[PDB]
């Protein structure tokens, strides 16, 4: 009733957010500062303010409906959140599986939207928002042609490496790792050149395509932006 | 901490047999990280078998391990001439390693006898102050055997030293000493000396004797 | 008296079955 | 080559100290792991102590904490194990070991040395005594006869015995050892046959290089205990 | 002549093309599976699948060529699908040229045919063709750099590491590696100054040269594309001259 | 009180700081004449030359603070010029703090107080003072980043591995090592796959980030420089009014 | 006189021009194409053409100077070239010193003319021409941080790594290596952590400095152009 | 009898000579 | 006898307790 | 460790072949390149092969231009040397060789084998004549004794001369042999005192493993040649 | 082709000297690439100075060498107990290594007098059907000695073998071996044969003889 | 005779002093 408008004048309270959000930089800065001789007197007590830190944040995540009862739900923010908030408290009372309790850090991308409080901040991210979905349709197209050339340098050069060669799940790793420049002349492209002499006709044209990939990119912001 | 449970302790195994070693421990562990070794006599081990589901450089194709959980097992199809060692089961854990306790094979075979000798004290030993009749028995199968010793009839028990073997590589056989130490006037108070064997092949245990004569 | 799921334990109050004693008795679930 | 050589060993009475070194031969020492591996004399095998590739990083168990030390140097390819104040419970043969994949702590261990020995004991450095053996006679002058060595009274371990300085190789049968009184007993024989002996004589040669002692004793047949 | 009308119809037909794109799509996520070392099994199973679409794709193109005759020799196209065809039809016969049957994973490239229509597709394109004067000037003033620099470093290391510079067809090689900044220093060079102390006079000047083109190329686009805009709206201050 | 004038007159003039000038770089010349391995017969040349420099610029630190007492404190170059002579009597008084005393060789940087009137600088300054803004914007931004990205790198791969991310004070420089592309694949991720075979799912799209990142940069200046020049002629078209 | 006229008739055929350029790109080919194991009796014909085209190009340069008696020494062209003409003809009866007789390429340069001659190829070059002396201006400040950051190396890593710190012209050197981003931590940086451990202190600033040179440098760039 | 250019073959029924039996009999040339 | 601290030494005369002899004797501190 | 194995061997006749290999250990291997030098029985070198790193780039001088043949592989670590139709002037000691500075042709060389010799002759396989030696007498009966063994007509090349074995090492003199009619002939002694001769007779023990040929040979103190 | 000229051929030295030794070649060439090499007997070669004006490792710092164009150099400055050995100067040229021909020192030395004896031919190798009338001549200095056969008067030198020796790294001495091979019979016709040694430092030849003495 | 600068040569008319046979005597100086 009127106790509705107490926690709307409760909840909007600025203090209470920059409060849970130096709480929550605690508990992300909790277990990782640990050292690796573990010493498991005081990791005990890392687990109980653990315990502690999610179940006031699920008192929070739950105190939230009471405010806004359809309108929390509208907004695509806060919603990927919840969906972590739910994911974090999976880990409370159920088996050890391990890579879902680490993703409890992410959730520092609440100040990102403090980051759109400041005015100097206002423009870059804006900037951003507004050029992602023109590199998203290069991404698409860049990866038709690794999946046209992958499958290409599989079949030339499974035979007798099979190492970073010998198959589709390996040989898209190694053709990314020779896309950013790094040691294709000294750790991958010699020591080919010592079984198929020719080999230099398919790698000198592939840096000729998806590093002048580069250009266009820059097209694309220079048009949007 | 992450401790181990072997079994069995010892298993003995006549060649071309498919037999089956077990390692267990107190709680769920994957599969990527769980090793085996392999221990001859006076050998440092050697890697054996790496993520329970593959062999190891040089090893023959004839062995093969699997489990998962806290079951883990190594299974042998045919066993060989040189496979009598000690194995082990290994497991990684929060920072510190872990290893099993040991299971040994040996090569059942076909009986013998043993070949018992009993030999009196050397003159410079007496001449010491001391003496020490030793009765060894050599090239026996199985490894557990018994001695008796008998001096003009009492059974004396005071002062013996029995020592065992390893079992043998060329024709899977044991050996054993018999120590019975005593000082030069207690060895010259009496004649006889005796040592005898109790085999499992013969119901009558055999004498090894020897007198005064010239002694 | 083994102990029950979303109750504390120790290293002698041990759990009942399907549970791990992770200073509480915790189900098990893959 | 890819070799491992363990220094040092011996004997400490207890409450002293004792530093080992391992030296590796052949891989690029600078890109691995190490670690100490101890086994018990009752065959049974105990972790130490290990150490990442740079040397900043350090792991013990909990019943060693904070008197064992490692160290490498990798401008000399070497690795240190410096001891000190030790226990009844430590007399053990120590090994060297290097890791499976590189980088990494805490995987197989692919690569072994050969075997340090460290013995706890407050006894004192004994001389063997070493005499041969001889039967008193022949059923029928059987072929098959036996010649025999004695070794009481030594200390500490090891000793090496040998027939006419390792001879023969076959129907020789060595013996463990017992260690009574801060001594240790062992005996062995051959099986040689009665037209070699005593035509040719054969000779027990004991090393004890603990307490630096040569010991040649060759065997008499049958010397009568007789006087007149 | 009714027969030439069915083919008429029925070839020119939107569900005939949208049954050989997705049949080549399935060329291609077959053509995909394999994997080495091998069981030999699957091999017998690759070669059967690699002549069954041969052979249908060869009943296509004479279907497709039967309904002209001077029309054909026309698109680049048809005459790229009927050189693919003829290297695997060379390949199935013939004995071992394996490794020139792998150009025929290309024909994917059709599916850009089909989405000539997507809106979105038309800014990127128009994009792309509104850069390349440019970069088809870069490559041959490149080229005439690497012309000059090669003979040069042929001369001077010539002799002694031959490996790297023996002729002027690997010093090519090596020097578009000591272009993109990969291991120049320690992997060419370190060896080098210890035999020739006075290499570092050769490789230092380079590079600033090629690095300094590459700049002018990013900011020659963002000049460019910004300049052209502007006169969309320069018009429009006519428009302001009744202002 | 004619010495305060003469101390005034003479102490303020361009013939002074000429020569100051011209002692810092004879400093740096006499300086930089040191090569290892040594003789030791150039060390106590040069632990005097230390000495007589170090009192000479303390002479002349004196005679500067002399003219005024309250003036000081003002600009940061004679506060940083009393930390450098303040550090070197520390290093010449106390036992080796040796290491200390290398901050030394920055006052060469006076010399940019000499060149204010040159027109060539101008532009460059006004240049360098023209980015500024998003720079530290993008630092800011990138170093949310990292402290996100660093700690679940080190709660993932902390047990194995410890030499690279065992704390968060070495996960922070392997995180700034794999941003600038050296050796990421052949040093760092393929001995990673080999134990924990999903490691490409963190590291891959960690670097699509940055350089994102990095290439907005670029051409956020290349447009906003570009922007306010338009401006300047944008006033003409109102001269275009009367037109 | 009359035949001045005539040489200035024979001397503006750019056939002629053509025919030397050929000719010169051929000169340079020859002693590129050889194949190191020398059978030195064509190679032997290889010295006589040599000599040969050195003879006419020699006849080219001093039979410029009938037409044009002073214009041709007021063109800043032809002036680097006639210094290398007469640094080819020094080898023709001297002692043998080379790094002088494989200058002889350079002159392909006289082609940039032709570069200018086409329409398209315009726009690049002035646009090159135009930006050189904002580049230079940043050239020479960032020598001077080269110069001040040497001296401070030196005396830190010259004890105890004499082999790439151990003076300042091989300091600068590898300093060098350490700014364009190559190997700086597998070779340079994390061998140095191994025995001063706050070495990354004097490194990470480094590349704070002189990789954001590239920022400002696109600057005076875009201001230019 | 050996098996001809363009015919089927096996393990069993190899090609004459100058070919490779890859699943029928195959011509060969540099 | 051992030179004070700021006193010049060389090889001969050494410094007192707790110095360096770094051409004058120095007191030193970690 | 890094050591060269240099396998092979032996003698050819004129017209035949013979394919050499050294097998390296330790170092980098795929990052240097390598040389092949010999030596004439008269000590005097001369090059005759070299291969860089990869195996694309070959030189030879001109005297055997088109003969020999130089092949590397990496994967096993190996240097092949084929070689055909030798001549009567390639009877040498061949050495396998690496260069010093690294990716580099023509420097100098740094470490070498241990050679392998190479003979080409016409004849045939023949087992030595072994006989002692002995004085005649002795002036006053001078304790300086000397004893001796001839070892004349074998070939070819190698022979090993010992006295009981490989016992003594000092007062013993090996000589060269010379080559005379397709067979060598060697000679040797050894100074002794006269107290241990004839009371303990040594014995010349020569091993020619080409013929594989073990000869054991005692002195016979001064045997006289009579006959009642 | 670039070709070397060394001298001397051969120098003997007493420890404690300072000597030199040359290397010279037809044409200027850098002193960046130029080499030496030290050989022992019976050890593959090893480097020993790098670019005319460095040691090796491990090479003792009393050597140095220097020079230019066509004049190179070595200078020893005080000679040791181990440095008899023979020495190589290396060039590299257009594509072709090039080595010298070797110079070689000796210890000198006091003089001494030769261990000489003559041996008759063993009995087996009369069976045989030959004879070898051996005479050793060791432990002298230097290396120059000569012999001579007599039979019954006559000066024989029909079938002999001479053989020389290497300097001693004991004593610095010399060894060498002189046999006379003839038949059975021609051994068998004649009563005396003498081997006789002319030494430097007495003008009389000392003669070493046997007899058909129960021979 | 000797060959003179600036005149053929090969390997048996040699230069005279100072000069190198370069196919032609040739005078040098560093």
């Amino acid at each position: 009733s009127h106790m509705y408008l107490r926690i709307t004048n409760i909840v909007e309270s600025s203090f209470f957010t920059k409060f849970i959000i130096y709480l929550i930089v605690l508990n992300t800065l909790f277990m990782a500062m640990e050292h690796h001789p573990m010493t498991e007197e005081f990791k005990n007590v890392l687990a109980i303010g653990n315990l502690v830190f999610t179940g006031i944040f699920a008192i929070e995540i739950i105190l939230r409906i009471y405010v806004h009862r359809i309108s929390f739900f509208k907004d695509p923010w806060s919603l990927f959140d919840s969906l972590i908030v739910t994911l974090s408290l999976v880990e409370l009372f159920l088996a050890d599986v391990e890579g879902l309790s680490v993703l409890r850090s992410f959730r520092l991308l609440r100040v990102f939207r403090l980051v759109t409080a400041v005015p100097q901040m206002r423009k870059i991210v804006s900037a951003l928002i507004s050029v992602i979905p023109g590199m998203l349709s290069v991404i698409a197209l860049m990866t038709l042609f690794f999946y046209i050339f992958a499958i290409m340098a599989t079949q030339l050069f499974g035979e007798r490496f099979p190492e970073w060669f010998g198959t589709l799940g390996e040989s898209f790793y190694t053709l990314f790792q020779v896309m950013t420049l790094e040691s294709w002349s000294m750790g991958i492209v010699r020591p080919l050149m010592e079984v198929y002499p020719y080999a230099w006709v398919f790698f000198i044209p592939f840096i000729f395509v998806v590093t002048f990939v580069m250009i266009n990119l820059v097209v694309a912001i220079c048009v949007d932006a | 901490e992450i401790v181990l449970t072997q079994s069995p302790a010892l298993m003995a195994a006549s060649p071309g047999e498919k037999v089956t070693i077990t390692c267990s421990v107190s709680l769920s562990i994957s599969s990527s990280n769980l090793f085996w070794y392999q221990q001859k006599s006076e050998t440092s081990p050697k890697p054996w078998i790496y993520g329970t589901s593959k062999l190891a450089s040089g090893v023959p194709v004839r062995f093969s391990g699997s489990g998962s959980g806290t079951s883990y097992s190594l299974t042998i199809s045919s066993m060989e001439a040189e496979d009598a060692a000690t194995y082990y089961c290994q497991q990684w854990s929060s920072h510190s390693f872990t290893f099993g306790g040991g299971t040994k094979l040996e090569i059942k075979r076909a009986d013998a006898a043993p070949t018992v000798s009993i030999f009196p004290p050397s003159s410079e030993q007496l001449t010491s102050g001391g003496a020490s009749v030793v009765c060894f028995l050599n090239n026996f199968y199985p490894k557990d055997i018994n001695v008796k010793w008998k001096i003009d009839g009492s059974e004396r028990q005071n002062g013996v030293l029995n020592s065992w073997t390893d079992q043998d590589s060329k024709d899977s056989t044991y050996s054993m000493s018999s120590t019975l130490t005593l000082t030069k006037d207690e060895y010259e108070r009496h004649n006889s000396y005796t040592c005898e064997a109790t085999h499992k092949t013969s119901t009558s245990p055999i004498v090894k004797s020897f007198n005064r004569n010239e002694c | 008296y083994c102990q029950k799921w979303m109750w504390t334990c120790d290293s002698e109050r041990k759990c009942c079955e399907g549970m791990v004693c992770r200073l509480w008795c915790k189900k098990k679930l893959w | 080559e890819v070799q491992l050589v363990e220094s040092g060993g011996g004997l400490v009475k207890p409450g002293g100290s004792l530093k080992l070194s391992c030296a590796a031969s052949g891989f690029t020492f600078s890109n691995y792991a190490m670690s100490w591996v101890r086994q018990t004399p009752e065959k049974r095998l105990e972790w130490v102590a290990t150490i990442s590739n740079g040397g900043r990083y350090t792991y013990y168990p909990d019943s060693v904490k904070g008197r064992f030390t490692i160290s490498r140097d990798n401008a000399k390819n070497s690795l240190y194990l410096q001891m000190s104040s030790l226990r009844s419970e430590d007399t053990a043969m120590y090994y060297c070991a290097r890791h499976l994949y590189r980088y990494d702590v805490g995987g197989a261990l692919d690569y072994w040395g050969q075997g340090t020995s460290v013995t706890v004991s407050s006894a004192k450095t004994t001389a063997p005594s070493v005499y041969p053996l001889a039967p008193v006679c022949g059923d029928t002058t059987g072929s098959s006869v036996t010649l025999g060595c004695l070794v009481k009274g030594y200390f500490p371990e090891p000793v090496t015995l040998t027939w006419n300085s390792g001879s023969l190789s076959s129907g020789v049968h060595t013996f463990p050892a017992v260690l009574q009184s801060d001594l240790y007993t062992l005996s062995s024989s051959v099986t040689v046959t009665s037209s070699t002996w005593p035509s040719q004589s054969i000779t027990c040669n004991v090393a004890h290089p603990a307490s630096s002692t040569k010991v040649d004793k060759k065997i008499e047949p049958r010397g009568p205990t007789i006087k007149p």
